[PDB]
């Protein structure tokens, strides 16, 4: 994800540097219907998880989209290894075994899908509206990274490929935040665990399959696989092993918390504090000559992403290695 | 009820149902005409909200206009 | 005494039930009457599609099946390549047997820190080479 | 549309006018400082608020100011180009 | 006029009751008429809740059965009618043959109850009046509309004879903007007046109802006992009636203080306030007052939130385990509200009402606050600093040394100040007893200590910003021209460094995140002591047990409502849990996602509806022309998709845990 973000980045870099392909020159045709599709993607993908919520608490699970009520087979979804029935065992464990699709994993890789389309979007926006656009017909005298043009033409803020790379990035963890916990459950559900006894095994898996009923509704993956999984994690302050897989987490929190306030705030508040600040300063005769200014735009900017990317990253990796250490030992 | 309160569960505690309804047709068809009239006074204040005062009126409306006597005294003696 | 007869006499902090065990013995009395501990859905919906062996039932993916996902409905899953692993045994064992014959003694552990001097070396051994 | 006002500490640098991306300003003769000139914004309607007169001017506080209206918002201050008012 | 975006609607709905920005409305008497009718209507939209309530529990609802046995039953709010339930089974909602029902968490049956509510009947009489009450509220609306015509038009009929008839255009408003009598007939009527009529209507009516034997009111009824009576758990009505009456009486005292109908008695307030310390001010500036009434009402809102929960005042309130904490948390939330509203009021009273003196001259107690306004803001900061050092150090050392085993290595600072005033609140209390008060002392402990430090840095903080956006509102050092500008604008260009977030709105809009913050924080602290005394006692020193014990533990219920093992009555709950998130998540990408770029994108698809086939020939797009929200619009929005995802969240996980 990290360098998928990065090759639009610099794509969008060699376009305000140099001159452009000729596909550039029906950028609105491209970008309209991607607009389009990420549109339909994300209504159809996500929208089937919230008819999922509100039909099963309304209690009508015959109304939702799951194997047992209407079905939403992958049937371009078909086998090419030609694997003999049967799974893979070694010393108590699966090692290897098919993953059987169904309508939880045809929504699943249709938010996918939606998600990728997304971020495409937002990279490929920024790369083509790079040299110019309806709005401003300047951006290449303006450059690369500059944080507007002005509060005019009703405000033109985060036009430049550089924001347009600091909201793929956003976009890129979304998609790839989903992407883990989609194949952490489906592992743990259907793939990892231990089995117990041509001879027949019952396979006890580590989620114990909640995958394929759970997985349905967005209150299944809140419930089954962030609550019920980061029971490793939140109670880990005790046990010597992952002590530190539980700080991180809290700490991880914290720093996604507090990059908000970057990703929320701006410039000229923290100006003006700063400047009632250093009157006091003044005062007391303490005068720095490298006169203190509050983070530039794009600065504050960059700052929040990183900070909200990390504790993001932070609270996922604590939590899946918090789960996956206690389980295996 | 399907009860989900673990206080609830625990307690026993139950969601009294009465055998009849508490009013009868009549009673609510009083009350709708109530907030009927209501509906028709708040109709015509949102007319009046919306066209806000009419300086014009002296040059064509009845009357010569008038102010109360405690509105003049209240006038006099100032804010 | 009952439900029914609790529920006959019913409740009335105001004049009677004025012991709050009575109150909550008919609260009981009326819960146990008038509540259901689950709504009764389908236990259809709880049960496992993928991964639990159940996979045929739901005839998800009838139009060329893959073949390594097992047949059977029961939940079980057989172990694939089972006749290799007896096989796999043997070759083994043989090949630990030759290996054995070939240096003509017992297979000594290696050390993790040890040194060892090499067999072609072409000076006297410090610890031996094997 | 905005408001562009100019204001007499101008010293009439131009740079101003070179900025204008629009063509609103206008420099003007002047006795008031030494260039002998003071930039004027006779074309106020044509005036998007992007403030980058404002960016370049020198002075201590700004000699120009921009007043966004967004009541007021027209085709040409809000640089309409597949939609047209006219 | 034709020319318009879509912008068009935003900017209309953002001030369509800025009274004070509509044109045409010339002159303060337009403006105070307006205000004035307006406040009529909001009388009948409350009169008209409130018979709606008392409607709903007549009718839908189990009154008469749950004062019966109110401690084990719970009160019905009104009736679910919604066709997308199931129809093959039956709801959690409905005892299998019975219409769904609600329980109703708002205490507005021991309100009843303890009031003098006995029967179904009483209920609807008090619907059937309140709304004839409604009604006749917006029928002195109207009344005074006409009024205020007539007297404008006799000013034009009639005219003095000297030049000086035109003076007479300032005391058209007389009867609106008059504060002396306002004053007297407000607190001596509205308020003592109203007192002793509630002290009758106690004496009348519950005093009866509660005692089962016959006895003529005498001044028996007034007592001076204090705490709660045992069998109904709250206060003795006997208590509340005298209560009543005290304040009454004072305040109909304090009501003949100011000259009201007659210059022969009472004080001025000019004068009062022209004597005193603070010099004088716009005491007809309209965002003032409203300024000074938001705050007391904010006060009293979380003197309010406070006392009903320690002291119960109604019947059995206590024995209810959610309703006391919803009704916590309701005032609370709102006591934020109107603290946060005074100050935005009293900094667009600084960016459009206050006659600023010369620079030099300093008269005004708000010249005087502008001249050192600097000194204010930094030790303000400072402040607010080390509250958040201090607090967030001490937890995260109790945090790792709790990771790591060791609860002998936390910091754990004994509340001694604290302890102290409770010690000595007691010790009258005892002696008052000598001569009991539940929830008004508390165990208090090192955790009590460290989120109260919490509660003050969130409240530092935010009095920081707002006072920094109203001492900053006219001018700063960044835009010294701030006056000209209205209170919220967009920005002032990427130049001077770059400009975002410089309004005294948008002081306002970063305030508020705060505000909800330190809610938070008092709503977490109140409900985690209120769930687990003894666990949060023990183990609220260290955030983990915040984190853990709290929220991961207390979550189950409602995340488990409906699954795919069934539903029960908090499926409701657990369906708003995450729409409420949902919202939350909205508001993420107004708020960080800015105008640019969805301008750009706008543009795109406008491209493609222009060059769709059939859609062209029908819309051109010059009327109505989609754009983009501004930069303040989509601030506003993207901060009330926060504010609404944060706030609405909560309830149903209070509703979960304490059900
Ligand atoms: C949960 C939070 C959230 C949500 C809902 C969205 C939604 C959206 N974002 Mg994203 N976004 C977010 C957070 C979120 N964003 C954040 C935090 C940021 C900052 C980094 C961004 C930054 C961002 C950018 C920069 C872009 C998007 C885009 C989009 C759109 C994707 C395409 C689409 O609409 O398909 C899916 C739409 C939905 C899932 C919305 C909900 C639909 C529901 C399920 C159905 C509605 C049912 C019914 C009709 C409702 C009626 C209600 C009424 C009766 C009251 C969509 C409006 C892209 C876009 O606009 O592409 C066209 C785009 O360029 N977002
Ligand atoms: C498809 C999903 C869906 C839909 C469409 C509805 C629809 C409804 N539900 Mg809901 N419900 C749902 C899912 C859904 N439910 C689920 C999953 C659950 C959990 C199992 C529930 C649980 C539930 C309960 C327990 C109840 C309802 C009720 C209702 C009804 C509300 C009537 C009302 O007073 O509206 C009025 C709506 C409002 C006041 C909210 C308006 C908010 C928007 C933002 C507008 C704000 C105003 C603004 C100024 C704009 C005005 C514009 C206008 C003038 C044009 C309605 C039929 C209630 C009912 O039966 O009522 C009779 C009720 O008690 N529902
Ligand atoms: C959004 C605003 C808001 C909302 C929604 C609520 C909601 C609530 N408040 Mg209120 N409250 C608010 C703001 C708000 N409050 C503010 C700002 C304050 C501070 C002043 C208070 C102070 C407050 C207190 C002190 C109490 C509540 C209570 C309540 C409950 C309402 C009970 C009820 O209606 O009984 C139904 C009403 C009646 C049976 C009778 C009402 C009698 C009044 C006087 C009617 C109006 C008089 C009429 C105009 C007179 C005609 C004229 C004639 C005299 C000449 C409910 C939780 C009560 C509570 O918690 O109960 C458990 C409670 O005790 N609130
Ligand atoms: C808060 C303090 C305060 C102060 C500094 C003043 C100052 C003044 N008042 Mg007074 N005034 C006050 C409170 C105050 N007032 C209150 C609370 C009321 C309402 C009752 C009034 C009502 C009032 C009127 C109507 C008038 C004044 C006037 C005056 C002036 C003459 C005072 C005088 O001769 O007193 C000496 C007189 C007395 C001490 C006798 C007072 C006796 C009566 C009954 C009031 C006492 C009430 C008591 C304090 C509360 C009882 C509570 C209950 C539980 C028993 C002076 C500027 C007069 C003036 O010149 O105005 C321009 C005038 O006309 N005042
Ligand atoms: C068109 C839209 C509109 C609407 C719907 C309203 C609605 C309202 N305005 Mg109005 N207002 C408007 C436009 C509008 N306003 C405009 C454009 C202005 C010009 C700025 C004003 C200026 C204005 C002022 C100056 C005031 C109002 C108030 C009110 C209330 C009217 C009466 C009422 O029912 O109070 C119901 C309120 C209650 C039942 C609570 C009573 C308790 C009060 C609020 C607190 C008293 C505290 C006291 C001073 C100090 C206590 C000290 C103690 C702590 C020791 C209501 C909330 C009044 C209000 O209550 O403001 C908060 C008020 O004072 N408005
Ligand atoms: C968890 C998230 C988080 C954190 C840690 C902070 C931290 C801070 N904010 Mg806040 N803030 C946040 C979210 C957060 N904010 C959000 C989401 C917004 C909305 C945009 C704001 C908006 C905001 C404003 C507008 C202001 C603050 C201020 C402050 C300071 C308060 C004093 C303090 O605690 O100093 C102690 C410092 C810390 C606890 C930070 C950690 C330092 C090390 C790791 C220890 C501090 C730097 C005020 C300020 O600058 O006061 C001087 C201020 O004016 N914040
Ligand atoms: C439900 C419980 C939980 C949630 C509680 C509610 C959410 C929290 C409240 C939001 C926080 C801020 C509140 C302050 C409000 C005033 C702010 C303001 O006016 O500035 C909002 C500002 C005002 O607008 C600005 O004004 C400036 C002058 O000061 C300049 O002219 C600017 O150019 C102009 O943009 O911006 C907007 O214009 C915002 C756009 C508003 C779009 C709304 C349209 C859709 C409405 C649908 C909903 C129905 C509305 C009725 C509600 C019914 C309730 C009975
Ligand atoms: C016109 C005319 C003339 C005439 C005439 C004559 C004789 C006219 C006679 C007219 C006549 C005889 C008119 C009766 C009306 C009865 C009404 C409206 C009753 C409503 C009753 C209502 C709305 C009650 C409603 C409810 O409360 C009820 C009852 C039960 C409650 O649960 C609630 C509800 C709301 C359901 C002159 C004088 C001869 C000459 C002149 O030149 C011209
Ligand atoms: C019964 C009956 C009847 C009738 C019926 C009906 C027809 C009913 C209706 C009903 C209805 C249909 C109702 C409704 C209501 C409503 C309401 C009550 C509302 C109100 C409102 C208010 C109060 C407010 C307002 C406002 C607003 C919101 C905004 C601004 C402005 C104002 C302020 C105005 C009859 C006579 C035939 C016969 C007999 C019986
Ligand atoms: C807070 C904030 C500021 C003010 C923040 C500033 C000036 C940053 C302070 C920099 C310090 C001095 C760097 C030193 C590093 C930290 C002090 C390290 C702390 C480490 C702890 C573990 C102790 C902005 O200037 C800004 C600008 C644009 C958008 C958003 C914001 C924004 O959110
Ligand atoms: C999504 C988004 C948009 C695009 C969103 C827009 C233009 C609003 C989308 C329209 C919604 C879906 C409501 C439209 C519903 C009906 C068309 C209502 C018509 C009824 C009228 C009569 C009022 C911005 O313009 C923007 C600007 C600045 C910062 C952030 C953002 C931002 O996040
Ligand atoms: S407005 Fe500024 S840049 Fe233009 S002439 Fe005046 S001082 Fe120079
Ligand atoms: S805001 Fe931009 S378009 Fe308007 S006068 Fe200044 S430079 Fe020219
Ligand atoms: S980034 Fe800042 S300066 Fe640029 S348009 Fe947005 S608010 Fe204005």
């Amino acid at each position: 994800g990290f360098f998928t973000v990065a090759s639009g980045a610099h794509a969008s870099i060699f376009v305000i540097r140099q001159l452009p392909t000729s596909e550039i020159r029906h950028r609105d045709p491209i970008i309209g219907h991607l607009i389009w599709v990420c549109i339909a993607l994300g209504l159809h993908s996500f929208g089937l998880y919230c008819h999922n919520d509100t039909l099963e608490a309304l209690g009508r699970p015959e109304d939702t989209f799951c194997d047992n009520s209407i079905q939403l087979k992958p049937i371009f979804a078909k086998q090419f290894l030609g694997l003999q029935p049967g799974i893979e065992v070694l010393d108590g464990k699966i090692v290897r075994m098919t993953q059987e699709l169904g309508t939880a994993d045809f929504m699943v890789h249709h938010i996918h899908a939606f998600t990728i389309h997304v971020t495409l979007l937002i990279l490929l926006k920024g790369v083509l509206y790079a040299r110019n656009s309806r709005l401003v017909s300047d951006k290449l005298e303006l450059g690369f990274a500059y944080p507007c043009d002005g509060p005019g033409r009703g405000g033109t803020c985060q036009i430049s490929p550089w924001d347009h790379l600091f909201l793929a990035v956003f976009w890129m963890y979304n998609c790839l935040s989903v992407v883990i916990f989609h194949y952490f459950w489906k592992m743990q559900s259907d793939v990892w665990g231990s089995y117990v006894h041509h001879s027949s095994l019952t396979c006890s898996h580590y989620s114990q399959g909640d995958f394929s009923v759970n997985s349905i509704t967005i209150n299944g993956w809140l419930r089954n696989l962030l609550w019920s999984e980061a029971s490793q994690v939140i109670q880990s302050y005790a046990l010597p092993s992952i002590c530190s897989y539980g700080f991180i987490f809290l700490a991880a929190h914290f720093v996604w918390a507090f990059s908000l306030m970057f990703l929320f705030s701006g410039r000229a508040y923290w100006q003006e504090l700063i400047e009632s600040i250093l009157w006091s300063h003044h005062k007391l005769k303490i005068v720095p000559h490298i006169q203190p200014r509050a983070l530039s735009i794009s600065q504050g900017r960059a700052v929040g992403l990183t900070h909200y990317v990390l504790g993001g990253i932070g609270c996922t990796w604590a939590f899946i290695i918090s789960r996956m250490l206690v389980l295996t030992t | 009820r399907v009860p989900g309160g673990k206080r609830t569960k625990e307690l026993g505690l139950v969601v009294p149902i009465p055998e009849e309804d508490g009013l009868t047709d009549g009673q609510i068809a009083a009350l709708f005409v109530v907030a009927l009239v209501v509906l028709i006074a708040a109709v015509d204040l949102a007319r009046s909200l919306y066209f806000g005062l009419q300086p014009n009126k002296f040059k064509t409306a009845k009357g010569k206009g008038s102010i109360t006597p405690f509105m003049k005294r209240l006038i006099e003696n100032g804010f | 005494p009952s439900d029914e007869e609790i529920l006959a006499k019913g409740c009335d902090i105001r004049v009677d039930c004025t012991t709050k065990e009575q109150q909550f013995a008919w609260a009981k009395a009326y819960y146990r009457k008038y509540n259901q501990e689950t709504d009764g859905k389908d236990p259809k919906y709880s049960k496992p599609s993928t991964g639990a062996g159940v996979f045929r039932k739901f005839k998800i993916d009838w139009p060329n099946p893959d073949p390594s996902i097992p047949d059977t409905t029961d939940g079980t899953y057989p172990i694939r390549n089972e006749d290799f692993l007896p096989i796999w045994k043997q070759q083994q064992e043989d090949l630990r047997a030759k290996m054995k014959e070939y240096i003509g003694r017992e297979f000594t552990e290696i050390r993790w820190i040890g040194d060892y001097d090499n067999a072609r070396s072409p000076y006297k051994p410090h610890n031996g080479y094997y | 549309s905005h408001a562009v006002k100019i204001y007499d500490t101008c010293i009439g640098c131009t740079l101003c006018v070179r900025a204008c991306p629009t063509d609103v300003l206008e420099m003007v003769p002047a006795t008031v400082n030494a260039a002998k000139q003071v930039a004027s914004s006779p074309r106020v309607e044509d005036c998007v608020g992007c403030k980058r007169c404002e960016t370049a001017c020198p002075t201590d506080f700004l000699s120009i100011r921009v007043y966004l209206q967004e009541n007021e918002e027209t085709q040409y201050s809000l640089g309409l180009d597949l939609a047209d008012w006219s | 006029n034709g020319r318009c975006a879509t912008s068009r609607y935003l900017q209309v709905m953002g001030s369509i009751h800025d009274i004070e920005s509509y044109f045409a409305l010339d002159n303060t008497l337009s403006l105070n008429l307006q205000i004035f009718t307006a406040h009529w209507g909001h009388l009948a939209i409350i009169l008209m809740w409130i018979s709606g309530n008392l409607y709903h529990i007549a009718s839908n609802a189990n009154y008469s059965l749950w004062i019966k046995n109110p401690i084990p039953s719970m009160p019905i709010a009104h009736n679910i009618w919604d066709p997308h339930f199931t129809s093959s089974t039956s709801t959690p909602y409905s005892h299998t043959t019975t219409a769904a029902v609600l329980i109703a968490y708002s205490g507005i049956y021991n309100q009843l109850y303890t009031s003098g509510f006995s029967t179904v009947n009483q209920i609807y009489k008090a619907t059937f009046a309140f709304s004839c009450l409604a009604v006749i509220s917006i029928l002195l609306a109207k009344i005074h509309i006409r009024t205020h015509s007539e007297v404008l038009h006799n000013s034009a009929t009639h005219a003095s004879q000297i030049p000086s008839f035109f003076q007479l255009l300032y005391f058209l408003d007389v009867g609106i903007s008059s504060i002396n009598i306002r004053l007297n007939f407000h607190t001596g009527v509205l308020v003592g007046f109203f007192s002793i009529a509630y002290t009758g209507h106690l004496l009348d009516v519950a005093i009866p109802a509660s005692r089962a034997p016959l006895s003529h009111t005498s001044l028996s009824y007034l007592t001076f006992f204090g705490g709660l009576k045992s069998d109904t758990a709250s206060l003795y009505l006997t208590d509340i009636a005298h209560h009543h009456l005290a304040i009454g009486v004072i305040f109909v005292y304090i009501g003949h203080l100011y000259s009201s109908c007659s210059t022969a008695l009472g004080t001025y307030i000019r004068d009062m306030l022209y004597t005193s310390a603070i010099y004088m001010f716009q005491i007809k500036s309209l965002h003032l007052a409203l300024s000074l009434a938001l705050a007391g009402c904010a006060v009293l809102t979380s003197a309010t939130a406070q006392h009903i929960y320690s002291l119960t005042p109604y019947f059995y309130l206590s024995y209810d385990y959610v309703t006391s904490v919803t009704l916590y948390v309701h005032h609370s939330y709102i006591a934020s509200f109107l603290a946060i509203a005074s100050h935005a009021h009293a900094a667009i009273t600084l960016v459009r009402d206050w006659v600023a003196p010369l620079e030099l001259e300093s008269s005004c107690t708000i010249a005087r606050i502008h001249t050192h306004k600097a000194a204010i803001i930094s030790h303000l900061s400072w402040v607010s600093l080390w509250l958040g050092f201090h607090t967030l150090a001490i937890y995260s050392h109790n945090d790792t040394n709790m990771a790591f085993g060791s609860p002998s290595k936390q910091i754990l600072i004994e509340p001694t100040n604290a302890q102290l005033i409770q010690e000595s609140s007691g010790k009258a209390l005892y002696s008052f007893a000598i001569n009991s008060f539940g929830s008004f002392i508390y165990p208090i402990g090192p955790g009590d200590l460290y989120v109260h430090h919490a509660i003050a840095l969130g409240l530092h903080v935010t009095v920081l910003i707002l006072l920094k956006g109203a001492l900053e509102a006219r001018g700063s050092k960044l835009m010294p021209d701030k006056m000209e500008h209205s209170f919220g604008f967009s920005c002032d260009g990427p130049g001077r460094g770059g400009t975002c977030d410089i309004s005294a709105w948008d002081c306002f809009y970063l305030a508020m995140f705060w505000m909800l913050n330190t809610n938070a924080w008092i709503d977490f602290y109140f409900h985690y002591k209120y769930l687990a005394p003894r666990q949060f006692s023990e183990s609220s020193t260290y955030l983990e047990s915040w984190f853990r014990d709290y929220l991961w533990f207390n979550s189950a219920p409602l995340i488990r409502a409906y699954s795919a093992l069934g539903t029960n009555d908090l499926s409701v709950q657990a369906w708003f849990f995450l729409l409420t998130h949902l919202a939350w998540a909205t508001g993420f990408m107004f708020l960080i996602s800015w105008r640019g770029y969805w301008q750009e994108l706008i543009d795109i698809i406008l491209y493609m509806h222009l060059k769709t086939p059939i859609l062209i020939d029908l819309w051109n797009g010059g009327v109505y022309t989609p754009l983009a929200l501004s930069i303040v619009q989509a601030r506003f929005i993207g901060l009330v998709h926060f504010t609404a995802g944060l706030i609405l969240t909560y309830p149903p996980f209070i509703i979960s845990t304490t059900s």
